[PDB]
C-alpha cells in the first residue's frame, strides 16, 4: 500500500498569508490525488482532484500542482475558515490510502485567560456528586497550567482537564478544569480556589469561593 | 448534486458485526462513480475501507478483506457496510463518500463505538456564576454534562441563538463514562433577562433534555 507522506504535520501562519502543503507519494501515482478539507468536527469537502483541478464551489484562493511522486496544495490570502485540517488522498493503486493530515493555525499574540469558577449546582448535590468547575477562556498559547486548592492544600485527585482546539474566530483556546467530589466531602470544606498560570502572567489568576456562602 | 445520508446504530459490542447504510439522493448509484466507506480513527487517522462501483463491483482494503462486505440496493438506492468480528480497535467515525473525479460528495459521518459498556443517559447540570460576585459588563455561564455513554452529544445554547461566544469543550472519558461541559459568554441586558437554556441531545437514549440557567440562593 502506497505511503502518503504529508508535510508539514502542522503550521501557524498569519491571516492573508499563503501556505504550501506538499504530499509525497511512496511511488509514482499518475496524478490520481485528491485534496480534502475537514472543518472542525464536521465532515470533508474535496478541494482539488486529479491533482490540479478545482472542485465546484471551491474558491480561487485554493490551487494544487504536482507530478510523479510529488504534489502540493497552496492557499493564498488565507482566511479564518481556511484554518482547518487538510488531507491528501491517492486513488491510483489499491488500496487507496490517505495522508497523515496537516493542521493549520493562526499565529496570535499572547493572551491572559478569562477565568471563571463554578460551585456545584444544587441539583448535582441533591444527586450525590459535586463537581467544582473552572473555565479558562480566550488565551494564547495553548500551554496552560491550572491548579486547585481546598482550604489551601493543593489537590491533584479528581481533576479532569479539557482543551479545545483553536477558535478561528479569535485564534484563541480555552480549557475547562473539572474537580469532582462526593457531596459529603464537598460539605466538609470551606474554600475552593482555581489557579491559572500562563506564560502571559507573572503571578497566577486566582478565582475561588466559599461553600459557606 | 448528490446527498449521502449515513444511518446505522452507533454502539456495537466486540466480536459482533457492524452494519451501516448510506442513503444516496439526487444521483443513481448504478449510473456512475465508486461509492465508498472511509473510517477516521480518533486522532484523525483515515482508513479507506472499500467500495462498490456503479456496476456492483467491489474492491476492499486487504487489511479488512476477511471481514468486510459492501453491498447495495438499486430500488432504494443505498449501499451497505458490513464489518464482522469488530474489536475495540474498530471504533472510528464512519464516512461514506463518492469516488472518481476525486471525492466530491461526502456523508456527514457517523461515530461508531465498539464497547461492552452500557448506554447511560447523561445528567445535565446548569452552572450559574459564583455566589455573591455580581458582574458588570461581562457574565459567563456554563453547562455540565455527566455520566453518559457512548460518544455523541450536542450542547446548543437556547437553540443556536447564542452561537457566538460559546465554548464547548471536547469530552473526557473516565471509567466508561463521559463528562463534558460548555461555557457561554454574554453581556447582561441578556441574563438573567433572557431564558438562556442549555440544549443537549444524546441520541443513543433519546434524551433531548434542556436545563435553564437560574441564579443561585
Amino acid at each position: 500500500d502506497i505511503l502518503m507522506t504529508q508535510s508539514p504535520s502542522s503550521m501557524s501562519v498569519s491571516l492573508g498569508d499563503t501556505v504550501s502543503i506538499t504530499c509525497h507519494a511512496s511511488q509514482d501515482i499518475i496524478s490520481n490525488i485528491g485534496w480534502l478539507q475537514q472543518k472542525p468536527g464536521k465532515s470533508f469537502a474535496g478541494l482539488i482532484y486529479h491533482g490540479t483541478n478545482l472542485s465546484d464551489g471551491v474558491p480561487s484562493r485554493f490551487s494544487g500542482s504536482g507530478s510523479g511522486a510529488d504534489y502540493s496544495l497552496t492557499i493564498s490570502s488565507l482566511e479564518s475558515e481556511d484554518f482547518a485540517d487538510y488531507y491528501c488522498v491517492q486513488y491510483a493503486q489499491f488500496p487507496w490510502t490517505f495522508g497523515g493530515g496537516t493542521k493549520l493555525e493562526i499565529a496570535r499574540a499572547d493572551a491572559a485567560p478569562t477565568v471563571s469558577i463554578f460551585p456545584p449546582s444544587s441539583e448535582q448535590l441533591t444527586s450525590g456528586g459535586a463537581s467544582v468547575v473552572c473555565f479558562l477562556n480566550n488565551f494564547y498559547p495553548k500551554d496552560i497550567n491550572v491548579k486547585w486548592k481546598i482550604d489551601g492544600s493543593e489537590r491533584q485527585n479528581g481533576v479532569l482537564n479539557s482543551w479545545t482546539d483553536q477558535d478561528s474566530k479569535d485564534s484563541t483556546y480555552s480549557m475547562s478544569s473539572t474537580l469532582t467530589l462526593t457531596k459529603d466531602e464537598y460539605e466538609r470544606h470551606n474554600s475552593y480556589t482555581c489557579e491559572a498560570t500562563h506564560k502571559t502572567s507573572t503571578s497566577p489568576i486566582v478565582k475561588s469561593f466559599n461553600r459557606n456562602e | 448534486d448528490v446527498q449521502l445520508q449515513e444511518s446505522g446504530p452507533s454502539l456495537v459490542k466486540p466480536s459482533q458485526s457492524l452494519s451501516l447504510t448510506c442513503t444516496v439522493t439526487g444521483y443513481s448509484i448504478t449510473s456512475d462513480f465508486a461509492w465508498n466507506w472511509i473510517r477516521q480513527f480518533p486522532g484523525n487517522k483515515l482508513e479507506w475501507m472499500g467500495y462498490i462501483s456503479y456496476s456492483g463491483n467491489t474492491r476492499y482494503n486487504p487489511s479488512l478483506k476477511s471481514r468486510i462486505s459492501i453491498t447495495r440496493d438499486t430500488s432504494s438506492n443505498q449501499f451497505f457496510l458490513q464489518l464482522n468480528s469488530v474489536t475495540p480497535e474498530d471504533t472510528a467515525t464512519y464516512y461514506c463518500a463518492t469516488a472518481g473525479r476525486g471525492f466530491p460528495y461526502w456523508g456527514q459521518g457517523t461515530l461508531v463505538t465498539v464497547s461492552a459498556a452500557k448506554t447511560t443517559p447523561p445528567s445535565v447540570y446548569p452552572l450559574a456564576p459564583g455566589c455573591g460576585d455580581t458582574t458588570g459588563s461581562s457574565v459567563t455561564l456554563g453547562c455540565l454534562v455527566k455520566g453518559y455513554f457512548p460518544e455523541s452529544v450536542t450542547v446548543t445554547w437556547n437553540s443556536g441563538s447564542l452561537s457566538s461566544s460559546v465554548h464547548t469543550f471536547p469530552a473526557l472519558l473516565q471509567s466508561d463514562l463521559y463528562t463534558m461541559s460548555s461555557s457561554v459568554t454574554v453581556p447582561s441586558s441578556t441574563w438573567p433577562s433572557e431564558t438562556v437554556t442549555c440544549s443537549v441531545a444524546h441520541p443513543a437514549s433519546s434524551t433531548t433534555v434542556d436545563k435553564k440557567l437560574e441564579p443561585r440562593a
